[PDB]
């Protein structure tokens, strides 16, 4: 007998329900990935056999967003039209595992500072039975967890 | 000249002045004139941006004469922004309609009663009242008409300047200006002291050690004094009230700066559901913002965990009675960093 | 603190102080420097300090490449110089722009003189544009803007 | 032009047309003055910007009847409601003088015109829009109707016959200018002489080559009329601002959703500027306020109706419920003449049943699980009687659960 | 506060919390000199810090009867308690005089 | 109960159905790919571990479009084999999502100052059973989305 509530506490999360927050706004997105934190070594040896490793510089954070295309919709594209030469609007980038009904937040991945680099428009294959699908490529400084 | 009819160069030899105008978001000042003014009559407040609106709205040449002809050239020469023009009788009306009013600046006037009023926690407004414009009593009861009110500062003494005449410049006119000056340049975190007044403005009486030591503790009172090499400085950085918190400008300003710039950070959050996701998006924006202060080196602490925290949930700041009344409770605790303010030299053989 | 992008700029030159309009689009601009020439100087008893006396003042040279366009004023008066004529000078504005097409940076230069004119190799093995190479000696420099 | 040759045309103009937007459960009437360029006192339909111009005569002066002449904010109001994402609309123009016979009609007409979702009166004059918030019944309102308001004081609340089917907006809001319309565009009747008959003269331009005279009689009404309104502004009624704002929340959040927090555009200035303690006293009165904010703009700040109970304090409720009750009454009139028998209220608990959770999915509802956010009953012996199916009568019992806004956060700032 | 005008408020205080657990194997039971916020001896449930605060009165010193006055270590306790990860828990708090009454009734309640 | 007006505004597009306009000539095409928008990062560090970053250079776009061989039809080849030295011919190029009778456009995508690089050739083999297609890749300068 186990009950639902032990199954909250103590069972792991799946990952197909989840809500993604751009900037002040929420969008539904298909598909999220690129969450990781990377380090450079830093090694040092000596004549008489010593060894030292050292945690180097963090890297850059990549994220890649897929969505649908919807109807009278084009503001991932807006976002990445908006560049004038070095100058775009950052945006921070809240990712939350949710909840079956959504009215409830399990845990958060918090991205700050993200600007687009790239845009993939859908393939027009006239033999497919599939959706039309973007992605888009943002670049950040930092990723940062937090358990509800 | 001003009337243009054909195509070409057109000579005029005129004598008006030109300044040049910062910008800085943490101190828009207001500043209180006499009603009899006629620019400021028939309005209730008046924006200008530089020297050169004030002038064109004057449409007269710069009078030495008139108080707030030469506060707002102290104001500006030192590097101020933006500011506005209120009749002192009009302060506790039209300074709340004002949004973006950071600082509370006695142009020589009497706000005893306004910043007594607008000056309150919660508020997030800073005053600057003018020191006495007669010699300091030695027996250290020159700031008994000062209220101990840790949302103002007071500065002594008036200056002069060149282009001085019976009146002399109030000294809240040219601290106003150092004000936005040291902001945009080294943030708001940081004292607003020693740093030099720039133009040819000088203190009109010399102020010594002794006579500071008796004004720097409970109602204190700034100072601006020269030195031998380094000219005119601002000497003095406590506020009205002598506490472990507030006693010095710079973390009672920090506060103020970034109440406000949370209070905008998470506003989009008004009338929406009162449930858990939107707490988790607040506390979202609440953190981006708390560490980017962090990293600009406005808190103290080697890391972030030592040097703020943000806390909002059921049953951690909030109980049912609050959010069935659509309260939405948060806490944060920051620690600001307090400056080094006596030195000592110890000498021996 | 944020720094400035180095490929968005744009180059003026004044003849008998006459701007002109089609010499402004350059594919490299070299760096503008100036050295203070000092000597070392040895006392008698002091060997273990340095001492540095300065001397006149060293400009470098204006390198800029451009390819092969429509005549233009700019090459009339390099042709004109280099078939032999009298020497004349010319005045030139460098300006650094920003997304707004406005100069943060800028330096000018007094009295260039044109001294040496190269063009690229005609290689039928390749595929690039034909490039001038251009280069100036000038008298003095000076920057004007709100960066540097 | 009038096309000829085949091929392009060049014209040059300055006539504006904005975007077309859609919606279903925002449909707003405006009654006012306004000049149809047809004769023939009934609603008409306008789906856009263009289509109100090619139907209507936008302006600032009403119709002259000969003389007299009116001001009106008609065509200005509805053209902040296009530039705040409005959609289609109809509109009711009210001709020649106020008849308490116009004012009683005013329900009968609304109805007729079967999509009507909102009701706005888009007049500056405080009087009028008294007169014509008295015409709506509570019998109307109670419908399935929301009217917005402009609240003409800053202390006093609008008195209505349905409080909590109304919400009221303060201050109005300023334009840089208002629409100017050519002599041929102004509406005149009335007039007659010896040698012409009264509908011989249509508009200015007629009059003006028939009689001079009377002509300067109404260009001097006008150029002081325009006077009086420079003076003092262009003052524009703010609740044509909230009609749109409706449709565009609508369309994009949702219905659950509060009209508030929402950027105003188009306008130019507030008539009045209001502080947070004011602002505090008109919140608890009811009167949703138009605020400044240097960071944000011009917003709306209210959510709240005329009526301050614990069920229909806020506007997203009171909406949500109009709009789950008319989108059901629809999925119920495919049962009307039906037999009333038992397989008939099984089809009708699972229409409802299956609106109902379709409206939980999206988030409208509150709760974790179906149950917790709807019920639908209906039986022999639980929602009706014998008598009650003798006499042809079916009865369903619907509960729903809203999400309700925040309205106040509170920061709570230490030094430690 | 009191909420009148739409919007964010800011307040200046010290007041502290802290995060609350969970648990089903170890909910203890508080017996000592407490001060109810509300008049109406039976056993009170709480389920944090906050909680505690919300229905009972913090400090040092017991309620006064008249004049005596009593030094009580139970608020400090109770925060010590929740600062090494208690959960929620039961306060009985005894008034007055130590009666042998509350004694037997203990047990029971 | 969902009416076909819902699925209009409210589901997201498939990719299957779309009319490719090039030029002023609209052309059948079995499919159409590479419709990216790609920037590089600028990046730079200092002493006291400051880390900014800024959008680059936007690069250049990439089209391949297939089409299979009808008899008489040359058009493509005719296109990339017009190439003097470095003239050609350069054509805009509108792709359409389209509604499924072709009677109303959904979503545009407007590809500006294309020119043809590349021509692939349909493979002969004697064991398949499938259709002769063609290929032609296209260069161009910018890419739009335009929502009707």
């Amino acid at each position: 007998a186990i009950t639902p509530e032990q199954i909250a506490v103590e069972y792991p999360i799946p990952t197909y329900r989840f809500v993604v927050s751009v900037g002040d706004e929420q969008i539904p997105f298909n598909n999220v990935s690129g969450l990781d934190v990377h380090y450079d070594v830093i090694e040092y040896k000596d004549g008489i056999g010593n060894y030292y490793k050292m945690p180097g510089q963090r890297q850059s954070i990549n994220i890649t967003l897929r969505k649908g295309v919807f109807p009278g919709d084009t503001k991932l594209f807006d976002w990445i039209n908006s560049i004038q030469l070095n100058q775009v609007e950052k945006k921070d980038i809240a990712i939350s595992l949710t909840n079956e009904a959504g009215t409830e937040i399990l845990m958060t991945w918090n991205v700050a500072n993200a600007f687009p680099t790239s845009f993939t428009s859908p393939s027009f294959d006239a033999t497919s039975n599939e959706i039309a699908v973007q992605e888009i490529a943002l670049t950040a400084d930092r990723v940062t967890i937090q358990a509800a | 000249t001003t009337i243009t009819t054909y195509p070409g160069v057109y000579i005029e030899e005129d004598a008006s002045l030109s300044l040049s105008v910062s910008s800085s978001a943490t101190a828009v000042p207001v500043f209180a004139v006499a009603g009899d003014n006629p620019l400021i009559s028939g309005k209730p407040y008046i924006r200008i941006s530089n020297w050169l609106e004030y002038l064109t709205l004057k449409n007269e040449q710069f009078d030495p004469a008139n108080t707030l002809d030469i506060s707002l050239r102290a104001y500006f020469i030192n590097g101020g922004g933006y500011c506005y023009l209120v009749q002192t009788t009009d302060l506790e009306k039209q300074v709340p309609k004002l949004d973006d009013v950071t600082l509370l600046v006695a142009a020589g006037e009497n706000i005893t009663t306004a910043v007594s009023t607008l000056c309150k926690p919660g508020k997030g407004l800073f005053a600057i009242f003018d020191g006495p414009t007669t010699e300091l009593k030695s027996d250290g009861t020159s700031n008994s008409d000062y209220d101990p009110n840790p949302f103002a500062a007071v500065y002594y003494p008036w200056l002069t300047a060149d282009w001085t005449t019976t009146i002399d410049i109030p000294p809240s006119a040219a601290i106003a200006g150092v004000y936005c000056s040291v902001d945009s340049t080294r943030g708001v975190w940081k004292a607003p002291a020693n740093v030099p007044i720039q133009g040819g403005l000088q203190p009109k009486y010399p102020v010594t050690d002794d006579l500071q030591a008796q004004y720097n503790q409970g109602k204190a009172l700034n100072m601006i004094r020269t030195f031998p090499k380094s000219g005119t400085l601002v000497w003095g950085a406590r506020t009205l009230e002598d506490n472990d918190n507030w006693r010095y400008i710079p973390v009672r300003r920090l506060f103020n700066s970034a109440e406000r710039d949370i209070k905008n950070a998470m506003s989009f959050a008004v009338f929406e559901p009162n449930s858990q996701p939107t707490w988790e998006r607040v506390r979202s924006a609440v953190n981006n913002y708390l560490y980017s202060l962090w990293q600009q080196g406005g808190l103290a602490g080697n890391k972030p965990d030592d040097a703020y925290f943000v806390q909002i949930g059921k049953d951690i700041t909030m109980t049912d009675d609050d959010i069935k009344q659509g309260k939405m409770i948060i806490k944060i605790g920051m620690a600001a960093v307090r400056p080094a303010e006596f030195i000592i030299l110890q000498f021996t053989q | 603190y944020t720094p400035s992008v180095s490929h968005r700029f744009i180059a003026s030159f004044l003849f008998n102080n006459i701007p002109s309009p089609l010499d402004i689009a350059f594919q490299r601009i070299s760096g503008l420097s100036r050295e203070l020439q000092t000597t070392q100087y040895s006392q008698g008893g002091e060997n273990a300090r340095n001492v540095w006396l300065a001397e006149k003042i060293q400009h470098g040279s204006l390198h800029l490449e451009r390819g092969v366009m429509t005549v233009t004023p700019l090459t009339l008066m390099f042709d004109r110089v280099l078939r032999g004529e009298k020497a004349v000078y010319a005045d030139v504005v460098i300006m650094l722009l920003n997304e707004n097409s406005v100069p943060v940076a800028s330096w000018t230069l007094s009295n260039a003189l044109p001294v040496r004119w190269s063009t690229g190799d005609f290689d039928a093995n390749s595929n690039a544009v034909l490039v001038n190479s251009l280069e100036l000696r000038y008298q003095d420099m000076r920057w004007l803007g709100v960066k540097v | 032009t009038i096309p000829t040759y085949p091929g392009v045309y060049i014209e040059e103009d300055a006539s504006l047309n904005l975007s077309v937007n859609q919606g279903n459960t925002a449909i707003p009437v405006f009654i006012g003055l306004f000049s149809p360029k047809n004769t023939n006192s009934q609603v008409t339909r306008v789906n856009s910007w263009l289509d109100f111009t090619n139907l209507f005569n936008a302006g600032c002066i009403a119709p002259i009847t000969i003389v007299i002449v009116n001001y009106t904010t008609s065509s200005d109001a509805l053209k902040l409601y296009f530039q705040n994402g409005g959609g289609p609309c109809y509109i009711l123009p009210q001709l020649d003088r106020l008849t308490q016979g116009f004012l009683d009609s005013i329900p009968e007409l609304i109805k007729q015109a079967l999509e009507i979702t909102l009701i706005v009166c888009p007049e500056w004059d405080s009087g009028y829009q008294s007169k014509i918030y008295n015409s709506l019944t509570s019998s109307l309102l109670n419908a399935g109707y929301f009217l917005i308001a402009d609240n003409q004081d800053k202390n006093t609340a609008l008195i209505t016959e349905v409080a909590s089917q109304t919400a009221t907006y303060y201050p109005a809001v300023k334009v840089s200018q208002l629409i100017q319309a050519e002599d041929s565009q102004i509406a005149v009747s009335g007039y007659e002489d010896a040698k012409t008959k009264s509908d011989e003269v249509k508009n200015l331009a007629q009059l003006k080559e028939k009689n001079p005279t009377v002509y300067q009689q109404a260009v001097q009404k006008i150029q002081a009329i325009q006077d009086e309104i420079a003076a003092n502004g262009n003052i524009i009624p703010v609740s044509a601002v909230m009609a749109g704002i409706y449709c565009a929340t609508d369309a994009s959040r949702g219905v659950w959703k509060a009209p508030a927090n929402i950027v105003l555009s188009g306008i130019s200035d507030v008539a009045e500027r209001l502080t947070d303690d004011e602002q505090g006293e008109m919140n608890s009165k009811g009167i949703n306020a138009i605020r400044y904010f240097s960071h944000k703009g011009f917003v709306v700040w209210g959510a709240r109706t005329l009526q301050n109970d614990d069920n229909w304090r806020y506007i997203p409720v009171r909406r949500l419920f109009n709009a789950a009750e008319r989108d059901i009454k629809q999925a119920m009139q495919s049962v009307v003449f039906e037999p009333n028998s038992q397989p008939t209220w099984e089809r009708v608990k699972s229409a409802i049943d299956n609106y109902l959770y379709s409206l939980w999915q999206q988030g409208a509802l509150a709760g974790n699980k179906p149950q917790e956010a709807y019920f639908v009953q209906i039986g022999k012996d639980v929602t009706m009687s014998d008598d009650d199916i003798k006499q042809g009568k079916m009865i369903v019992k619907v509960g729903m659960a809203a999400v309700r806004p925040a309205e106040f956060i509170i920061l709570q700032f230490s030094q430690q």
